[PDB]
């Protein structure tokens, strides 16, 4: 049993048409004190996942380090290392999802919760989500922390259930997942401007985005705001 | 203190109480009598904390008392037994309340009919042909439940009461010294002297 | 839970109700709370559901194999002393356990044990368990004689287990009778406690109390 | 929350975020934290939002009332009643509360009510969580006597920063001037304040 | 411990065609002790009736207490109180005590009689009003209540047909819960007849 | 201090019939007032003719059918291909949950299917281990809901024969896979109004001699 | 529960699911959040319920009072003044948490309070266990100058995140329209999107199916003459 | 469990044990004997936690037992006496402690003298001519500190454990149900079958 | 305690304050809080003053030992034996560590390892009770590739502040050059800091 120190708000997710999309801001907080500005809290394995964490940040290093070293392991002794017998998200998902129930077992738990986006060998979109209690859930979008609040009522307008996957696009589920990052940053007292963004198509591939920023927002209307009721000047 | 039994039969009603009164360790007393007459025809029998159960039961006998000095009669069983229930209905709520669980047998000389009525320290009031407090009815009410019938006489009353009383000195963990056993019936109230 | 059993001229009696209780929700009204250890033994089940459960039908496995090792039949002593034993090594992990481990043989006669998951180990005649002992204790008390037909000993035992059915909340559903001579157990049927209250307040003309 | 006055050459300015949040959640992104007791004496407000606005609707109740019998009061007068109330119900209350203001004797003057209910009278004051982040700043960079436009860019700057680190403040930047001249607002948005 | 599941017990209520019904069990309990059979729950002032779940002194009281109110109403208005004022003063008389209420689930039944319309409300301990179409419930079995009463029930029953939904309503939610059975009442209320039935159930 | 366990709501009813045997859940998972899936499938077919289902703590619940299915494999593999009956599962499963009995498997577990003449059978477990065969069985959050409608339009408790007025009761006539499909969607209709943690879908499977049958409805999203 | 309120063109409208919950039980289906305060000064109310059913009548009450005493319009500010004060003297523990609106003689106003004491002035606002889910629609859609077809539609779109995505809101959107200069409607569910389906069986039973001890007849009448 | 009494008189040791065992509530037996006999010429009483006691006993019966087979000799009552101290000072600070006390009366045939040795839980032993454990001995220390000689006979002894459970019987507010006497002398042990 | 690390062209300075308290006490005002694991591998401490100096005593060991088989560590390699102490420890630790180090090949070099046990690369570090004060006077002041003056004037300063309002930081400002050069310590004493 701990307590979280450093730690990271939310993850957000959610697939279309022909892949799935996930993404995560830079902030590593130290309770309300806005501590580290440049910290990626999404982690690519190999061309096909990405591994998205939110909560406490040492532990989501300790993970990083494992999923570096499965990647390594996994070529070992495998000619199919780059092709038929390469690293699945389904296998990299089930894989955190035994170490995070069989830690929370022995009452000793890696406080996260982590989102695996990717695409499998077939073109199946894969989308799950597994936490400190080994929790496990799938659905059309995911949504960690906060985002589980604010994300996934606007994501969910998009895609409501299966089938209207198909009928979704890359670049309206981009622009979803771009303004549920925007109210997460009006909303959020432990979120940043900056993020990262991940799609992961079963045509184009892995492509990871940085250093993106939260823009076309709306502050204008504070300045006719005044007081906090009666006050007039 | 512990054990307060009541049962109704044909004519009368029957309240039995423990005579033991123990303060922690040691047993002071085997001979005390946990009743208080509040009218000719009406009486109440009491068990609770210390202290709270003699003031309780004194301060309605004295209430009872000056209503029939008022009035020159007598209150019926149920009016005396409503009375009774919202002084405690009352003390639930107050500052430090009334601990107190009260049976209450009279002979309604009205109607002809006995009546008991078991009232606790909220103020939950309950008209029965047998009744008990505490652990008591734990015991009793299986032999009541099988044996009483409505039309039983005042010696088939206190039979099945001896038979109550025995399975109680049988099963229960504490020595209570006996039983004082008063009748309420027509006539007035009585003590069985030998029981 | 009401459970209970007692020693007499035809062997012994055992009687229990059938409610499982998860605060003031009936999760069950038909419990098996006698399990059937092997044709000669039977226990009792109060207190927490699985404990009593799982323990007893393992006692029925080293009793088995008691017999098998000794080529004969194992004492009641020896039987519910396996069972003490286990649950004294227990004692404090938080088991749950009230029961009666009843049998009949030839070195002993009728034999009941009460076993307890504070170690307790008693042997005796009459013994009552559970949240409804206290009434089904008042039934016995008042009519246990040692010359009962087995007729009249599976009636005092069905109506004690009915006694605290009517005024326990977590005593009811049904009564399993159960008869324990020499040569073995004997079932008496499930009686339903809404049909058996009525039948028997009609007959017995008991419990005036309440309108019928 | 980040809150700040300070005292300049023509008169006094008082700065502020515009966060208000709920644990993590913020409730009001828009808020305006700078509040009038006064024609010219403002206050910034911190700490319970209930209790704040409680005490100064009951401060510019007595100030109103004050002015209908002895005229315009004094900025330490305005202080003195802040203190009143927060002192004596210190037990109950969560406020720590900055008083700033104009008059032509005095010029600008700034009051501190912390926690406790003391009264501390500064050139320059600051409160709030945020504020912890940018004593180092705004003691190396605060001078006496400064124009408005360095007053301005000064409480712009400080700001920034505790914006910047506190998770309890952002949103924009609310200012209100008080001089001879009159009472100015002003307001800087999230883009203007962030590339400082 | 909680004051609300000391004594037991439940009520439930129905509209149907030109009718309510309003129903309760009998039992009052010591925790795990019956002590009572003949508790009954359900009371009426004029036409208006009142059912009160919760802990047994506070029903009785409030009994009382609206025995006492709506007698008084009665003397000064020269005539029978409406079960929409009743409810209303039902809802004002448990708010006053908001700081120190009455543990209780009141439920009231009864038809308006000028108008004619069928008329069924629910309260919580400290007055909230819960003014449904269908059905009302409350007691340590209101769950149970909820299940019955969201699948038996279907609109516009005829009074002898509403019996029998009501009952069974009442009947097999009771039997789920410790502290609730031991007899039970069914009134059925027609606008100038109103029928009180006693039923059969396990006394377990 | 660090909470081991959780709550994702749901809800599942298993009832047996004469010849089959229904295992139905809803699809909704949860956790405090959030959805986070409106489909995640609860009741699984776990080979042999056997569905399972352990409500209550997911992970606890993955991680015990995981454990079974497990169970089965290996008692294949140890006993010649033998068909695993259901009063076997069923005793296997209490060692599962019994083995766990001082960190329990924070679970109401339920299995359906055919016992060996081939009539049908449900199962339903405690957290701890205690089972017992029976013909009803509703579990989880709206397990309150359900069940004393089953009792009433299953077994015909409190229903007597006109006329008779309480003297002879309703007979005990067996039910169709159709008629218990009817009780069941009903069921969870009715479940889905009252309860917060009940809706979005019900997944329902159907257990014969010819095999293992699913059927799918919708339930309301809100 | 989902409350949101919306400024726009000319007035302001306010709306609310219709779900009422004792833990995770629905303890009615369709219930009103939306109370009057005055005819043209409504507020929707979160939390506890006989708190904002009874805080609001107070406070309708005395509005009602000055409104007569004055011979004026009562104002959105007064009833917000009246309402804070109050919450504050009792320290957070009367459980209201309201969406107060309306127009008067000074124009629109739009305000929330807490329990706490504490006020908020805004173009939208929202309160409640589904105000997340509300106030991520608003702050995606939400801009200057609605006209009333949209602020409504808007409104309605923010309970339904609610509705959908809250477990503690649900079945119908209740909406009340205060516009300048005109009557304030009232659109009790202004939305029915949570409609229960056909079942599949019906339940009536025959009749003379439950057991009967004893009937008579209850004498609700008084006494009677001759 | 509850009462235990123990006296040494001139040629003898005498232990009286409580018949009752009680579940809370109830009184589950009345017959019950809290003893065990350790050798031919010793025997041991006990009262403490359920389970435990027992346990505890049987235990140390096997052990004496044990020692007497392998060395064809019955152990000194001084010397069981200080093996049972020593596992209770053994157990005391175990993970679970074994929470008993005990009396242990025998008959030394080398000296020809009777003794009685008082063990609490703790591991606390004590020889006395007369001794008790829990409340026991606040009721009857001083009737046995007044009458008690210790050239008692043994008829003596009895009447004087008489008095003491008639004032046991008088003041503790728990029905023990009676006692269970036993005698330990030269010839062995022996049940006084009418007490 | 205020104790910071920072890169600049020549490699890196690491700095801090002399002060342990027990309470408000001051157990010791002449502390070093600025230690040697390596040649030109040192770290600053902050929280307990045990954990800290058995963590760095352990690290030194292994840094040693390193040394004798596979030649000299880099600061990377320090920063995770550290980090590998502090992480699988977290339970029963209070270590605040900020390790600083100059290679031939990567120069200056920071890693700041938090109570969690996360690694943190960074251009620059502030850690301590004391670095509070001083987020927003830092954050504005740095700049990548300062000079060795600079880069000590930047650090006597920061110091300075957090010092000036810290209670929990206090005494002489230490410091440590590292640089090609080789290892040069530096000490500021309070006449000099204080009227800065
Ligand atoms: B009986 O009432 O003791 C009964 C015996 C058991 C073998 C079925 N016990 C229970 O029903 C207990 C509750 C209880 C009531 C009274 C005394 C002691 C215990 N039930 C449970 O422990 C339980 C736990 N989880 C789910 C359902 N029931
Ligand atoms: B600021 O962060 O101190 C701010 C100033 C307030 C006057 C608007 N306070 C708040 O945001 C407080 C919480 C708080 C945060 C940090 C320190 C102290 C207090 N918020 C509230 O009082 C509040 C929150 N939600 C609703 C209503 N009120
Ligand atoms: B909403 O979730 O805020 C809603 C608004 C209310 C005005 C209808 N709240 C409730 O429904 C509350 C939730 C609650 C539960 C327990 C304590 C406090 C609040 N429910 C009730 O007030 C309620 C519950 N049962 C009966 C009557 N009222
Ligand atoms: B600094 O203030 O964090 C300092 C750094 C330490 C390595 C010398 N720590 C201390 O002075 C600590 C107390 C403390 C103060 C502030 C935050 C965390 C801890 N002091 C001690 O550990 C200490 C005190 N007295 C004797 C021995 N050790
Ligand atoms: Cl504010
Ligand atoms: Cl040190
Ligand atoms: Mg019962
Ligand atoms: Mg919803
Ligand atoms: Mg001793
Ligand atoms: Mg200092």
């Amino acid at each position: 049993t701990q307590q979280p120190i450093v730690t990271g708000t939310s993850v957000i997710s959610m697939k279309y048409d022909n892949g799935v999309i996930i993404a995560a801001d830079n902030l590593g907080s130290y309770g309300s004190l806005l501590r580290f500005n440049g910290v990626e809290r999404l982690i690519p394995v190999g061309d096909n996942t990405v591994v998205g964490i939110s909560g406490d940040i040492s532990d989501m290093q300790h993970i990083e380090r494992l999923l570096k070293d499965l990647v390594t392991e996994n070529a070992y002794d495998n000619p199919l290392a780059d092709a038929e017998e390469a690293l699945e998200p389904s296998y990299i998902f089930e894989y955190l999802a035994t170490v995070m129930y069989q830690r929370r077992s022995k009452m000793n738990p890696l406080w996260n919760a982590i989102i695996v986006a990717g695409v499998q060998s077939n073109g199946d979109q894969f989308l799950r989500y597994v936490n400190l209690l080994g929790v496990t859930y799938s659905s059309p979008t995911l949504a960690t922390g906060f985002g589980a609040h604010m994300a996934n009522p606007l994501l969910r307008k998009v895609v409501d259930r299966e089938s209207d996957i198909p009928k979704t696009t890359v670049q309206v589920a981009e622009e979803a997942i771009v303004n549920a990052m925007r109210v997460l940053y009006y909303r959020d007292a432990r979120s940043s401007r900056n993020f990262s963004l991940a799609i992961i198509d079963k045509n184009t591939g892995l492509t990871f985005k940085k250093n993106l920023q939260v823009e076309n927002m709306k502050w204008d209307f504070a300045k006719d705001i005044k007081g906090y009721g009666t006050q007039k000047i | 203190m512990d054990i307060i039994l009541g049962i109704r039969v044909q004519d009368s009603v029957i309240l039995a109480s423990s005579k033991a009164v123990t303060r922690g360790i040691s047993v002071l007393k085997d001979s005390d009598d946990k009743t208080r007459q509040l009218s000719p025809h009406t009486l109440m029998s009491f068990a609770g904390e210390a202290g709270d159960t003699v003031q309780f039961a004194e301060y309605i006998q004295a209430n009872i008392q000056l209503y029939s000095i008022r009035e020159d009669y007598e209150l019926s069983p149920q009016a005396v037994s409503s009375f009774v229930r919202q002084e405690l209905a009352k003390s639930i709520r107050s500052r430090r309340p009334y601990q107190v669980n009260v049976l209450i047998g009279g002979y309604d000389k009205k109607k002809n009919k006995p009546e008991l009525y078991q009232i606790d320290y909220l103020g939950t009031k309950v008209e029965l042909p047998y009744g008990a407090h505490g652990y008591s009815g734990f015991y009793t009410f299986s032999l009541l439940d099988h044996h009483y019938r409505p039309d039983m006489t005042t010696e088939e009353g206190l039979d099945l009461l001896k038979l109550c009383v025995q399975e109680l000195e049988k099963r229960m963990p504490m020595d209570f010294k006996g039983v004082i056993v008063k009748i309420v019936d027509k006539d007035g109230i009585r003590q069985v002297d030998d029981f | 839970t009401t459970t209970l059993a007692f020693r007499f001229q035809g062997g012994i009696i055992v009687a229990v109700d059938s409610r499982a209780t998860a605060g003031n929700w009936v999760a069950s009204q038909t419990v098996k709370k006698v399990i059937e250890i092997n044709p000669f033994l039977l226990g009792t089940m109060a207190g927490g559901t699985v404990d009593c459960q799982f323990w007893e039908t393992w006692l029925g496995s080293q009793c088995r194999l008691h017999e098998l090792r000794e080529k004969e039949r194992i004492s009641v002593a020896a039987a519910s002393k396996i069972l003490s034993n286990l649950v004294y090594q227990y004692k404090g992990a938080g088991l749950s356990m009230g029961t009666m481990i009843c049998g009949y043989t030839r070195k002993e006669g009728p034999t009941i044990y009460y076993v307890d998951s504070d170690g307790t180990r008693l042997k005796g005649d009459i013994f009552c368990v559970g949240s409804g002992q206290t009434f089904a204790y008042g039934v016995l008390d008042s009519n246990y004689k040692w010359d009962l037909s087995v007729e009249d000993a599976l009636y005092l035992g069905k109506r004690s287990i009915l006694a605290a059915a009517h005024r326990d909340a977590y005593s009811g559903g049904s009564v399993n009778l159960y008869h324990v001579t020499e040569d073995g157990w004997i079932y008496h049927g499930n009686h339903d406690v809404g049909e058996l209250f009525w039948k028997v307040k009609e007959e017995e003309g008991s419990f005036n109390n309440v309108i019928g | 929350t980040s809150i700040m006055a300070v005292t300049f050459k023509d008169g006094v300015i008082l700065g502020a975020d515009s966060r208000t949040t709920t644990g993590a959640y913020i409730a009001n992104r828009v808020t305006d934290k700078l509040t009038r007791v006064h024609d010219k004496i403002w206050c910034c407000r911190s700490g319970s939002a209930a209790d704040t606005q409680a005490i100064a609707d009951i401060v510019q109740y007595h100030l109103e009332l004050y002015t209908s019998q002895y005229g315009t009061p004094s900025t330490e007068t305005a202080a003195s009643v802040f203190k009143e109330l927060c002192y004596e119900n210190k037990d109950n209350l969560t406020a720590g509360i900055i008083v700033a203001g104009y008059d032509d004797k005095n010029k600008g003057e700034v009051y501190t009510i912390p926690l406790g209910g003391s009264v501390h009278k500064l050139p320059y004051a600051i409160a709030g969580s945020g504020s912890t982040f940018i004593y180092g700043y705004c003691d190396k960079n605060f001078r006496e006597n400064m124009s408005k436009e360095e007053t301005v860019d000064f409480i712009k700057h400080s700001l920034s920063q505790a914006i910047k680190w506190d998770g309890s403040s952002g949103g924009v930047i609310r200012m209100v001037v008080l001089t001879a001249a009159g009472v100015e607002r002003l307001i800087f948005y999230p883009d203007e304040y962030e590339q400082l | 411990s909680d004051p609300s599941s000391i004594n037991g017990g439940i009520v439930v209520a129905m509209t149907g065609k030109d009718c309510v019904a309003i129903a309760c069990d009998l039992r009052l309990g010591s925790q795990s002790l019956g002590v009572s059979n003949k508790f009954e729950k359900i009371f009426h002032y004029g036409h208006v009736f009142l059912g009160i779940t919760g802990l047994a002194t506070d029903v009785t009281t409030l009994n009382e207490m609206f025995r006492y109110k709506t007698n008084l109403y009665k003397l000064k208005e020269e005539r029978a109180i409406e079960p929409e004022t009743f409810t209303q003063l039902v809802s004002s008389s448990l708010y006053e005590r908001r700081f120190g209420p009455y543990f209780v689930g009141p439920v009231v039944a009864g038809i308006n009689s000028k108008s004619g319309k069928p008329f069924i409300a629910g309260f919580d301990l400290i007055g909230c009003i819960d003014e449904a179409k269908d059905f009302i419930v409350s007691g340590t079995a209101s769950d149970q209540l909820f299940g019955m009463c969201e699948s038996l029930y279907e609109p516009n029953l005829e009074p002898e047909d509403l019996f029998e939904t009501i009952s069974q309503a009442l009947l097999n939610a009771a039997d789920r819960d410790a502290l609730s059975g031991w007899g039970a009442v069914v009134y059925i209320i027609k606008k100038d007849e109103v029928v009180k039935r006693y039923l059969k159930m396990r006394q377990d | 201090q660090f909470n081991p366990y959780g709550d994702n709501g749901g809800t599942i009813l298993g009832i047996a019939g004469e010849d089959f045997a229904v295992l139905a859940g809803d699809t909704r998972n949860i956790t405090d007032y959030s959805i986070n899936s409106r489909y995640e499938p609860k009741v699984f077919d776990c080979g042999d003719n056997i569905v399972m289902s352990a409500n209550g703590f997911a992970a606890d619940g993955d991680a015990l059918v995981k454990r079974f299915k497990n169970s089965v494999k290996w008692y294949h593999f140890d006993h010649n291909d033998k068909k695993l009956s259901i009063n076997s599962a069923a005793r296997n499963i209490q060692h599962l949950l019994y083995g766990k009995r001082f960190f329990p498997y924070y679970v109401h577990t339920i299995i359906a299917g055919l016992d060996e003449d081939g009539k049908g059978a449900v199962y339903s477990f405690d957290p701890v281990g205690s089972y017992e065969r029976e013909q009803c069985r509703a579990g989880g959050a709206a397990a309150s809901l359900i069940m004393p409608f089953l009792d009433n339009q299953v077994n015909f408790k409190n229903q007597y024969e006109p006329g008779t007025n309480g003297k002879v009761k309703k007979p005990l006539k067996y039910l169709s896979v159709e008629e218990v499909i009817k009780l069941v969607r009903d069921s969870f209709t009715s479940a889905t109004e009252r309860h917060i943690q009940v809706g979005d879908g019900l997944e329902i499977l159907i257990v014969t001699k010819d095999g293992v049958r699913k059927e799918f409805y919708e339930l309301k999203r809100d | 529960t989902t409350i949101v309120g919306v400024k726009f063109n000319n007035g302001v409208v306010i709306a609310a699911d219709t779900r009422s919950t004792q833990g995770p039980i629905v303890a009615d289906k369709n219930c009103a959040k939306l109370h009057r305060i005055s005819p043209k000064i409504w507020c929707a109310g979160a939390g506890t319920a006989a708190d904002t059913e009874a805080v609001t009548q107070l406070i309708g009450s005395n509005i009602e009072l000055h409104s007569l005493y004055t011979s004026r319009e009562p104002r959105v500010v007064s009833a917000l003044q009246m309402l804070k004060q109050h919450l504050f003297k009792y320290q957070g523990h009367i459980g209201a948490y309201l969406i107060v609106a309306g127009v008067d003689p000074t124009g629109s106003h739009l305000f929330s309070i807490h329990a706490h004491g504490s006020t908020d002035v805004g173009y939208y606002l929202s309160l409640g266990s589904g105000s997340l889910a509300a106030m991520a629609v608003l702050e995606s859609h939400w801009k200057q100058d609605l006209t009333k077809e949209e602020a409504i539609k808007l409104a309605s779109d923010a309970i339904q995140a609610g509705i959908w995505n809250d477990l503690g809101s649900g079945s119908n959107v209740d909406v009340c329209v205060m516009e300048i200069g005109k009557d304030a409607e009232y659109l009790r569910n202004y939305l029915t999107p949570n409609v229960r389906e056909e079942k599949q069986k019906s339940y009536k039973f025959p009749r003379g199916t439950t057991a009967v001890l004893k009937e008579s007849i209850v004498n609700i009448c008084d006494i009677q003459e001759e």
